RNA sequence: GCAGCUUGCUACCUCGAUGUCGGUUCUUUCCAUCCUGGCCGUGCAGCAGCGGCCAAGGGUGAGGUUGUUCGCCUAUUAAAGGAGAUCGUGAGCUGGGUUUAGACCGUCGUGAGACAGGUCGGUUACUAUCUACUAGAGGUGCCCGAGGUCUGCGGGUAAGCUGCUUUUAGUACGAGAGGAACCAAGCAGCGGCGCCACUGGUGUACCGGUUGUCUGACAAGGCAUCGCCGGGCAGCUACGCGCUCAGGAAUAAGAGCUGAAUGCAUCUAAGCUCGAACUCUGACCUAAAAAGAGACCUCUUUAAGGAUUCCGGUAAAAGACCGGUUUGAUAGAAACGGGAUGUAAGCACCAAGGCAACGAGGUGUUCAGUCCGCGUUUACUAACCAUUCGUUCCUUUCACUU
RNA sequence: CCCUAACUGGAGUCCGGUGAAGCUUACAUUCUAGUGCACAGUCUAGAGACCUCUAGGGGGAAGUGAAGACCCCGUGGAGC
RNA sequence: AGGCUAAGGCGUGUCGGAGUAAUUCAGUUAAGGGAAUUCGGCAAAUUAGCUCCGUAACUUCGGGAUAAGGAGUGCCUGCU
């Protein structure tokens, strides 16, 4: 069972749920929900997003 | 006039498509007996669904060996009672019911149902059954069982459901004893069903009442200028001048779901007895928690939640002996997400 | 042909111009019809992921354009389920120019390519650079 | 000779109107069979053809031109058969064509005007009485009274049909080139039935951002399509997911066995064995209103039990259906779990700058605030109080009571 | 359009009030075939059919609306 | 203009209740494809204000022209 993290919210996705999105450039993204998905198709970064980990980690660095 | 041709909109093998008679499905046929004596049929009822990373075990298959995900529909399986014995005659006009003994101690909850019958004659009803086939008057034994869906949470009645199921014996001498050893018993999924096998699975459909012809028949609607003209999901035609008539066949609004529906060569992916290792986080929607011992059936099974399914072997199964299978992990993530 | 292990929506029907991801001069194709496909009425030939497709070049060479010929779809946007429960998606359709055993006509593919046509046409799979 | 699906002939019906062509939608039938099944012949090695016989169960599609029918063409395809149903189908649709009034071109005519040429434009009425069908109810019939479980006279089904690839096998066959079949596996197309864990859509619950304006400002709100924009639980849904065999019997064409008429021979005249996607059975759905109107068991005859009221939803257009009712988790509240959104207001600090007043905004308090048409715990409130039928009604045409 | 889905408001559906019109010789629960002015719910022979009610789309009643405006005829008109 | 509000006029563009089917009138949204629909892009969608840059064939020299095609735009602070 491979073990999948969420690009945008960082949580781990649950086996047999979750989506793989391939950019042209081969680049390899995770997405947990379609809330995720949404959020990195609006062009929101996760650092700038309060409830992702690395919005957390981003305002955990004050 | 040269036609261009379609396949007929829906199926006409099961009309008329009406509502169930009953809230139980009834099952016309039951398969042959392959080993010892036990009941061909269990009645449980639907939790929900949820999904399972198994070891695809099917032989042949292109995924055999990787991990999948199986969708699967739990069932939960309390232990139902076997109420009676009947006996049936078989004659030019069919069987007949020909004797009945019940148990002496029944559930109290089965009032509900039926005025409960008196512990009375059980061993002079079980004589008279005995001389009955001694004497070729008999031509097979049915057992009466039902639910007592008041261990369940998620299904609020508390009146049993009856049905008779058949019982799988060599023989009518040996269908006789072990239904006499399991009258008045309470009778376990794995004393039926065991893990890994195929089974099909019967129930009454969800309902959805009255619906059009587009829905419940799968009609094309009205396409381009013709769908702003005012019969969008309506049929095109009724008929023809002649025959002067609406065929049966013709694709009308009616009564859609609520029907009898079986299923067959669904797959017991486990037997499962604590519920808490198919709840899911918060709970099944709108069900609650499974409590008691329950089933996990792989892909979907007809009827909504806390519909009675009922489990017979299977009467039409092609792949034989397929093994235990080898369940990593059971998804119970919130459904609720 | 042989089957694939995941599940394909047949996202492109016919018409679609899906853009041609190898080095034999086609860039944009027009789907006429799909290879193996036997429709129902009114439904348009539908292509997902593996299936092999009769095309017209719409932008490319002069030499390529206007030419009936057959390419395979190895990326669609509309997602698909791999077997263990994932769905995939990429960004874009694309196509690569094949014979009809499979064959591209192009030596190298810009871009990833499904795991799927990988398997099924395992010529596109040596010839991608990267199999996602 | 057949058919009546082309065009004629005819004038029997219809001129107090049976609404035209083509398409579309939906249903059905025929077989003279295009494919799929079974066969026979071959100038049939195999592959593949050609010809014929049985067979109508299933399939027979997508596009460019043209109003077309028809036909041509394109790429798929197992094949992309033909025809009937008032040239099926306008109280279903469409209106491209034809078939009104306008106008142009050509031709004809002195002219008005005409054309079986072409061209541009040109209103598609009705609340369903009966019948038929699709579904849903109330009765009466049958019937100890009631309930439950069955049976199955019957009705229906395509519930499956068909390809590709692998294997057999680069084998049989063939000089080579080429190249099969039984069995076996997977996948796919179409069809059918169901389902919502997953994914997608919607989601006028909900959460947030923001424009214009109004309620004096902040805060909180109204309105502008839900103002718009972003996200989205439940539910519904497909673009998602599950299941979708045979086997047996009896046959068609046909192939044979035995077998006489006709000492032999003969598949046929009796008899017998095989033999199809057909038929029957088997699956599946439906079915005591099967008038032969059913079987069995249980409970009870002032009862069994049913309905109404009550709290509801696995059900639901009305009816019906399925449940619970204190001996209770049926619904709701409360709290908690599980979720949605995205970090509330106020306060403090910072803020480009401004002498100041002010100051969009940033940070902390704060995964906060708000919200949940899910669950759990929990009798806290509400499932209480009734009523009614199971008796022909009055009567003493009484099995009784002042 | 492939191929439809969900949702919003108004109708519809169900309830209270109000309250018309249009088809109609009669009968009428039909279905098949034939027959017959050769296109029958009523004739003939069969086959079906227990009655009442509700909803529903319009197969049929050669449904209803209009003494056919197409064609011909009339020792009928009108205009040109 | 449109939207939101005064004043003034109204809740009488004179049936209500209920919230539960199909269907229907009028709307919102819609994966992937994007005219494959259809006689025909009918209907719907797209674009859209203002400023600046830039603007073709052809032309009766008037135009075509807002051709086409690009960029910017809110709020706050201080100013010229
Ligand atoms: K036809
Ligand atoms: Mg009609
Ligand atoms: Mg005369
Ligand atoms: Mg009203
Ligand atoms: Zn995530």
């Amino acid at each position: 069972m491979e073990q999948r993290k969420c690009y945008f919210c960082g949580k781990m996705l649950e086996p047999g749920t979750g989506k793989l999105y391939v950019k042209k450039d081969g680049s390899t993204y995770f997405m947990c929900s379609s809330k995720c998905m949404s959020n990195f198709a609006l062009g929101r970064l996760p650092r700038r997003t309060e409830w992702t980990e690395k919005g957390k980690i981003q305002l955990k660095k004050a | 006039m040269a036609s261009i041709h379609r396949p007929k909109r829906g199926s006409l093998a099961f009309s008329p498509r009406k509502r169930a008679k009953s809230h139980i499905p009834r099952f016309r046929a039951w398969p042959e007996a392959t080993g010892e004596p036990k009941l061909q049929s269990f009645a449980g009822y639907k939790v929900g669904m949820t999904h399972v990373i198994m070891v695809d075990d099917t032989k042949n298959s292109l995924t055999q060996g990787m991990e999948i995900s199986v969708p699967v529909t739990v069932i939960e399986t309390p232990a139902i009672r076997v109420a009676a014995i009947r006996a049936y005659a078989e004659d030019s006009t069919g069987e007949k019911a020909i004797a009945e003994v019940w148990a002496a101690d029944l559930d109290p909850e089965l009032k509900r149902r039926i005025p409960i019958p008196a512990a009375g004659n059980q061993a002079e009803a079980l004589e008279n059954i005995g001389k009955l086939i001694e004497e070729g008057r008999v031509s097979d034994v049915r057992a009466v069982i039902y639910t007592l869906p008041k261990s369940l949470t998620g299904v609020p009645k508390k009146v049993p459901d009856i049905m008779e199921s058949g019982i799988s014996a060599r023989d009518l001498g040996t269908k006789f004893e072990y239904s006499k050893t399991i009258l008045g018993t309470l009778v376990s999924v794995t004393d039926v069903f065991k893990n890994g096998t195929l089974v099909d699975t019967a129930a009454i459909t969800i309902g959805k009442g009255t619906q059009g012809p587009v829905k419940r028949w799968g009609i094309q609607l009205m396409k381009g200028k013709h769908s702003r003209q005012g019969s969008l999901r309506q049929v095109g035609t009724l008929g023809a001048f002649n025959p002067s008539r609406v065929s049966w066949r013709v694709p009308q609004m009616g009564q859609m779901g609520y029907h009898q529906r079986t299923e067959f060569n669904k797959r017991i992916l486990k037997i499962g007895s604590d519920g808490e290792e198919v709840t899911p986080e918060g709970g099944f929607i709108n069900y609650g928690l499974v409590r008691g011992d329950y089933i996990l059936i792989k892909g979907s099974v007809p009827g909504p939640s806390k519909r009675l399914i009922r489990l017979r072997d299977p009467i039409r199964a092609k792949k034989a002996d397929l093994g235990e299978p080898n369940i990593l992990y059971i998804s119970r993530e919130s459904k609720q997400g | 042909m042989k089957g694939m292990r995941s599940n394909i929506p047949r996202a492109l029907n016919a018409g679609a111009q899906i853009a041609c991801v190898d080095n034999t001069g086609a860039k944009v194709v027009e789907i006429i019809s799909v290879k193996k496909y036997r429709g129902v009425k009114n439904r348009m030939p539908c292509a997902g992921i593996g299936d092999m497709c009769v095309v017209s070049v719409k932008k490319g060479t002069p030499e390529m354009r206007k030419q009936v010929l057959l390419a395979v779809v190895v990326r669609q946007k509309q997602e698909f389920r791999r077997p263990d429960g994932l769905h995939v998606s990429f960004e874009d359709n694309a196509m690569v120019i094949t014979d009809e055993e499979g064959i591209p006509k192009g030596t190298d593919i810009k871009g990833p390519v499904a795991r799927e046509v990988a398997e099924r046409f395992p010529k596109i799979g040596t010839t991608a650079s990267i199999i996602v």
